[PDB]
């Protein structure tokens, strides 16, 4: 909590936000939008 | 008279071309002239390359420095005493000095 | 960690490659392929209604789409447009997306010139790219609608048009009303690149196409390793006969024990080797045409004063037998 | 040209014309060969054929600098202004830009300025349309080889055209230029020639010394007792030593065999024996004589000897004391490179382990008011002092606590020196 | 005697006899054969095809073909600016050399039609330009590029060194495409096409120009390395005047010059046996295989020298001089590497051309420095 | 063929008119809308960039536009004996 970041890379994202939302979401088109939002 | 000062900068890796070029003035040159490099970077010698020391005359001379106490002791003595009458306070003005210089106790 | 590995395939030379490889891409699934090419003609009505509202189309989908999208453009769309309008037709102006020497400045400077060059508009060019546009869109707000001009951009997540000061002067080209905006990409991270500001003006719509196309023109810029034990192939096949010899006598005993440094062989008693069969007659006259084998980087050499050939041990007796012989 | 006419002053005030004046007039550089005397021919009988054939060849030299390479080809063309050809010294040190040849040589063709660029072009359009003459020294190759060797392929394709009429001579540093520099494409153009120049040999170090030493060893001058001028009151002699120049020879050829360095050596050591002379009598400026062998004993040593072991003994006190924490720490842990702020934590620790009057002194110039100093008194200033003097070394980092220092000089003279 | 052999320095190869099918053509007004004209370096190559367009314009209908020598550009215009020259005319130059497209109306002729084909003279400059599939490949891909219509066609010429090229071209553009695939190469000649030449160069023959089966000698025991025979004969022009000095003997002379000091002269090297102490001491600093200062290399010369007292520790400054006595001769050069702390700062790392198997055998000699191994 | 070489141009209803009456007519309520909030924007920052007299006269004014799309434009009084230009600074001009 107080130290430094770590380094991500890409849909590791998607893999964790699949399973932390409320099979109730499937469509990453607005998802892909709000990443470079 | 050629007066250098800093000349280690010149004396880079790359290129040493003005350097090679005063260098050959000393060896064909019907005019006389003379260079004086000055420096601090001690060993200038290794920092040259071949073809460049060739054309030097290797001659370096060192800097004296103040090698014993007495010495800027005596430095200080010949700074500050003035020789010259100018002033009514010269005569008074001058075994101040050294009365203050002459014991090591002050 | 016995791992098989791609130096361990039968590999295969240039032209037999290409050759089979056109064999299938015109072959394969030739019947099921236009059978999707003449489904899908009965949407090209249905875009060229949408397209009147300025709308930026986006093609997706699997597959190479770059046949797909000259055919809708060129021979379809762009004289139905003058013929429904009222003479030379639209213009048509493709981007090779997959073409990596794409720039902002060369295009732009084409489409200023392809765009009405009504007023002294080189008086504004002075980055004055954005500027530029910026006197460009203001004046074309209270124009007549119709489109003069239809862009194609083969593609779009290509490696210069994904450049992030490229999308955005796109992206102040569509919000025009007077160009129409027909571009596919083939990434699965397309949508990647656009936020809600670049949507905005771009108000992108959305079609599959996938035909499962070859991509032959889009094959020829990428490269894998057929495309070196392969490189150093062709020099031996120009040099002297001796280098052929003292190569053959270099490779019999770096093979006598994968092909690693293990195998190879110490300088002093290869230069005595090579004296033996009368070849070498000293270690400058050896060393003088094997760095010409060092230059070309056909042999290594690590630390016994050890040189060992690169090459695998599958590869070094086919270069025996076929080219040594 | 030009302003050497306004290089020409009138007021010349009687120089006194000394003993040893007139050694140093020819034991100047400048003024047959005995050292390279057939290998001038080796050159000459290559140029003599390709210039009375017109023709276009190659020759390349290397060797060691001193060897008479500048000298040499001087020597050939100077001979041949006898019995066609256009002179040109291109220099390759004394261009600014490499590509800067170029201009000279549109320049020595017909008399014009233009870019390295149109230049090429017309001298490409010179080398293959002439109906038929150029000789052309390339010196000092490895300035003009650095960046893509593009210059150094233009300089022998102009050699392989039939109607070119141009005679090059290269002369590099070392042998192996075209071999470890340049590619092979024009390792073919280069020939294979290949005019080795070795080092001088120390019988002919001593033929070269009495050629400036012709008419003057061992000769007469006519002196005046009052000023000590000398012309060629008494009539003087001054004899050289032929043995000590001999030892000036045994070592020049052992180490070099650089002709300047031969000559100058012998320039130098005549110099001790003018201001001796000088000492004695004192001429100012306005029975026998001889040079002994004790100057080129000094004076030869005067190239090797150095002072930076008596540089740091002649130092300060916070340098000595700074150097000697410095390889404390490094037989402490043997990795030769400490961190800045352990050095600063060593010379408080150096304290503990006169010297309370030191210590007082050490960190302020006694002063009550403002004492209590952290690091020692001009800690910045010795170390830039170490610095610039070239004794230490000190990586950038504006942390001024975990910067590297690195010794430049060999420690164990840094701990020789420190023993005194 | 001069006059012999002073003309002795300066249809006639067997390579013509091919590109003459090669251009087939060529006489025929047609487009010729599809020409891509490699070879290893030496090899003649340069001036074989100058010796074919010179033998062509000389033998030939309205006759202009040009040829224009790419060194100095890195860029593609100013060849289709060349090929105006040979029409001295005048027009608008900078847009019609530029681009693709550009070229295509530049190929219209005006007199009487006869085709024109360019030569593009040592390829391998722009090949070996700047970096591959940005700028140079491109170059590459756009100047094959023969799909125009009319039998006008700017057939190329290109001539390249290293092999590599073919390899990377697109595999589009080796689907048969363009002047590609007749890949002629030039093996280089060993004795049985070069020297005959030398022969029939041999037309105005002086008597004694030595015995011809030395010269063929000369030509076997050169072709192991080589490919310019008449420069390897200005090897032999400059032993001919040798034999001129003193009123394959050179390549004998000039071997000598290379082969030595490690077998026998490394002695010659180091008189002194200090010299021959400081050599071993150079090679006992390489066991910590680093940047070998002349300080590091003078740690362990003291270190050594205070254990095995053989002679007193000399200073750094004869540590300079000696080590440069080590260097004239040839054995170890000295450079001044890259150490990165402050700024480009140079200690001088050395390297040693010679083994322990030719140390081991000059040191058991003497027992002096046995200590020291 | 030419594919290699990047952006070479070449030039080659009972129901629908009942749309055609309705979508612009619809289009002139969106437009007018649109130049509302451009005309709105305009002018909050127009009145807000003068009148503000402070005492100390020694300090910018700063205005931050919370929650802008970094696309606003702006226009100027005209202000006669002084200009008044308008500079903009895209991050991509700020190395
Ligand atoms: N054999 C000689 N006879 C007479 N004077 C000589 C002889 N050799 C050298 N010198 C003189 O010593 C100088 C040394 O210059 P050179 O050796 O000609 O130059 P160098 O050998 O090319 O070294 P460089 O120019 O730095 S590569 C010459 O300019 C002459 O003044
Ligand atoms: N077979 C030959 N017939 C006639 N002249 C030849 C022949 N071989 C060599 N020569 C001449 O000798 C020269 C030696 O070739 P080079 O020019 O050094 O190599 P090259 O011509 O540049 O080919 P490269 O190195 O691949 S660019 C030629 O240029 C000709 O002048
Ligand atoms: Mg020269």
């Amino acid at each position: 909590r107080y130290l430094q970041p770590s380094l991500f890379a890409i849909e590791r994202l998607l893999a964790i936000f699949q399973a932390i939302f409320p099979s109730l979401m499937k469509a990453n088109i607005e998802v892909f939008q709000n990443l470079s939002e | 008279v050629f007066i250098f000062d800093e000349i280690d900068t010149f004396a880079g890796p790359v290129r040493q071309t003005l350097l090679y070029n005063l260098f050959d003035m000393v060896e064909h040159s019907r005019v006389p002239v003379c260079i004086f490099g000055c420096t601090t970077k001690l060993n200038i010698l290794e920092y040259l390359e071949k073809r460049v020391k060739s054309r030097f005359s290797q001659r370096v001379i060192y800097m004296p420095q103040i090698q014993n106490l007495d010495d800027m002791v005596d430095a200080v003595r010949n700074l500050l005493t003035v020789r010259s009458e100018i002033s009514p306070w010269v005569s008074q003005w001058n075994e101040t000095l050294e009365k203050e210089l002459s014991d090591p106790r002050s | 960690k016995s791992r098989h590995t791609m130096s361990m395939a039968p590999d295969v030379t240039r032209e037999e490659f290409s050759l089979v490889s056109n064999f299938f891409n015109e072959n394969f699934q030739k019947r099921p392929r236009q059978k999707l090419f003449e489904i899908q003609k009965k949407m090209f009505p249905q875009y060229w209604f949408e397209l009147t509202q300025g709308f930026s189309l986006l093609f997706y989908g699997v597959g190479s789409k770059r046949n797909f999208l000259e055919e809708f453009a060129i021979d379809y769309l762009s004289p139905k447009i003058a013929y429904s309008q009222l003479v030379n037709s639209i213009p048509c102006l493709i981007l090779n997306g997959y073409n990596p020497s794409c720039n902002y400045r060369d295009v732009f400077k084409e489409i200023t010139d392809l765009l009405v060059p009504a007023e002294l508009t080189r008086s504004e060019t002075k980055n004055h790219v954005i500027l530029q546009i910026q006197k460009m869109i203001d004046f074309y707000k209270n124009q007549p609608l119709d489109i003069k001009l239809i862009l194609v951009v083969h593609n779009l997540d290509g490696p210069s048009i994904r450049k992030n000061t490229f999308q955005t002067m796109l992206s102040f080209l569509s919000v025009i009303r007077q160009i129409a905006i027909v571009a596919s990409t083939d990434h699965i991270y397309a949508p990647l690149l656009w936020d809600n500001m670049k949507a905005q003006n771009y108000n992108f719509v959305f079609h599959d196409i996938s035909n499962f196309e070859p991509s032959t023109v889009e094959s020829t810029f990428q490269d894998v390793m057929k495309m070196g034990a392969e490189g150093a192939k062709y020099v031996l096949q120009s040099l002297t006969v001796n280098s052929k010899k003292m190569y053959k006598l270099l490779i019999e005993t770096q093979m006598q024990n994968r092909g690693t440094q293990r195998t190879g062989v110490e300088l002093k008693l290869f230069n005595h080797l090579c004296a033996a069969d009368f070849i070498a007659s000293n270690e400058i006259a050896l060393r003088s045409m094997l760095r010409e084998f060092i230059e070309h980087k056909m042999a290594n050499i690590t630390k016994m004063e050890i040189i060992w050939v690169p090459y695998t041990y599958a590869e070094l007796e086919k270069l025996l037998k076929t080219v040594l012989n | 040209s030009r302003f050497e006419n306004k290089l020409k002053t009138t007021q010349k005030h009687q120089i006194v014309e000394t003993i040893f004046s007139k050694v140093k007039k020819q034991l100047n550089s400048s003024y047959y060969l005995p050292a390279r005397e057939n290998e001038f021919a080796s050159i000459y009988l290559s140029a003599y054929s390709a210039i009375e054939s017109d023709s276009a060849t190659t020759i390349y030299v290397a060797g060691t600098p001193g060897v008479g390479k500048t000298l040499t080809v001087r020597e050939v063309v100077k001979e041949l202004l006898s019995s066609d050809f256009l002179y040109v010294e291109i220099n390759g040190l004394k261009m600014v830009k490499p590509t800067d040849c170029y201009e000279t040589l549109w320049n020595k063709v017909s008399g014009e300025r233009l870019t390295w660029a149109a230049s090429m072009e017309s001298l490409e359009f010179y080398f293959k349309r002439v109906p038929k003459t150029i000789v052309v020294l390339l010196d000092e190759l490895d300035a003009m080889v650095t960046k893509s060797q593009d210059i150094m392929y233009n300089f022998f394709n102009w050699t392989t055209y039939e109607n070119a009429k141009l005679i090059v001579i290269a002369v590099a540093n070392t042998m192996d230029l075209p071999e470890r520099q340049l590619g092979n494409k024009i390792t073919s153009r280069i020939g294979f020639t290949r005019i080795m120049f070795t080092g001088y040999t120390h019988e002919e170090l001593k033929n070269i010394i009495d050629l400036r030493l012709k008419g003057l060893n061992d000769s007469f001058f006519y002196v005046d007792t009052k000023t000590g001028n000398a012309i060629l009151v008494r009539k003087v002699r001054l004899r050289m030593s032929a043995d000590a120049i001999e030892i000036a020879s045994r070592k020049v050829a052992s180490v070099s065999g650089d002709a300047r360095r031969a000559l100058k050596v012998c320039k130098r050591a005549a110099e001790i024996a003018e201001k001796h002379y000088m000492a004695k009598h004192g001429y100012g400026y306005d029975g026998v004589q001889t040079v002994h062998i004790t100057h080129v004993m000094k004076a030869l040593n005067e190239t090797l000897n150095s002072h930076v072991i008596t540089f740091m003994t002649r130092l300060s006190f916070t340098a000595k004391l700074f150097i000697y924490a410095l390889l404390n720490l490094m037989k402490k842990n043997g990795s030769q490179e400490q961190e800045l702020g352990d050095i600063v934590d060593e010379i408080k620790l150096l304290i503990e382990v006169f010297v309370m009057e030191i210590a007082k002194t050490l960190f302020q110039q006694g002063s009550d008011n403002i004492s209590e100093q952290l690091r020692i008194i001009s800690w910045d200033f010795v170390l830039n002092q170490l610095l610039d003097a070239g004794i230490l070394f000190k990586q950038t980092m504006k942390n001024d606590r975990i910067c590297c220092v690195k010794l430049n000089i060999s420690v164990e003279e840094a701990k020789r020196a420190m023993n005194e | 005697k001069a006059l012999l052999q002073k003309s002795s320095e300066l249809a006639r190869t067997a390579e013509y006899e091919q590109v003459m099918n090669f251009l087939a053509k060529a006489i025929s007004e047609h487009r010729s054969d599809s020409l891509y004209i490699t070879g290893p370096p030496g090899t003649g190559k340069t001036a074989q095809l100058d010796m074919i367009i010179r033998q062509k314009f000389q033998s030939l209908e309205s006759v202009a073909v040009t040829s224009i020598n790419c060194i100095s550009l890195g860029e593609p215009s100013s060849i289709f600016q060349k090929i105006f020259d040979s029409f001295q005319d005048l027009n608008g130059p900078t847009l019609q050399i530029k681009n693709m497209q550009h070229l295509q109306k530049f190929l219209e002729p005006y007199h009487k039609k006869t085709t024109f084909v360019v030569v593009l003279d040592e390829m391998d400059r722009l090949l070996h330009a700047n970096t591959s599939e940005t700028q140079s490949v491109r170059t590459i891909l756009e100047l094959f590029l023969l799909a125009k219509l009319p039998t006008v066609s700017f057939v190329l010429i290109g001539m390249a060194n290293s092999l590599d090229m073919k390899d990377r071209f697109l595999s589009r553009l080796n689907l048969d495409r363009g002047l590609l695939p007749q890949t002629i190469v030039f093996q280089p000649y060993t004795a049985e096409q070069m020297y005959e030449i030398v022969i029939q160069k041999m037309s105005s023959l002086p008597t004694i120009i030595f015995q011809p089966m030395a010269i063929k000698f000369a030509a076997k025991k050169c072709a192991g390395n080589t490919g310019d025979l008449r420069k390897l004969f200005d090897v032999l022009r400059g032993s001919i005047e040798i034999y001129e000095l003193e009123k394959l003997n050179y390549i004998a002379k000039v071997f000598s010059k290379f082969v030595n000091n490690n077998s026998t002269r490394t002695r010659i090297a180091k008189l002194n046996i200090q010299q021959k102490l400081i050599l071993c001491t150079i090679i006992q600093s390489l066991k910590l295989n680093s940047d070998a200062t002349i300080d590091e290399s003078f740690d362990h010369y003291i270190k050594a020298i205070t254990k095995t007292d053989t002679l007193a520790p000399l200073q750094r400054n004869e540590f300079l001089e000696i080590c440069t006595i080590l260097e004239t001769c040839g054995l170890v050069s000295i450079k001044k590497t890259k150490c990165k702390g402050k700024t480009k700062r140079f200690v001088d790392k050395i390297d040693v051309d010679l083994d322990m198997r030719e140390f081991y055998d000059e040191m058991t000699k003497i027992s002096i420095l046995k200590p020291f191994l | 063929a030419d594919a290699q070489r990047s952006h070479y141009t070449v030039y080659p209803e009972k129901r629908w008119e009942l749309y055609h009456q309705l979508h612009s007519h619809f289009h002139d309520q969106v437009d007018h809308i649109i130049d509302n909030i451009e005309a709105d924007l305009k002018a909050e920052i127009s009145d807000l960039l003068y009148s503000e007299t402070t005492q100390k006269r020694r300090c910018f004014n700063t205005i931050f536009l919370l929650g802008s799309d970094s696309t606003t434009k702006i226009e100027l009084k005209d202000e006669s004996s002084r200009y008044n230009v308008l500079i903009e600074l895209t991050p991509k001009e700020s190395p």
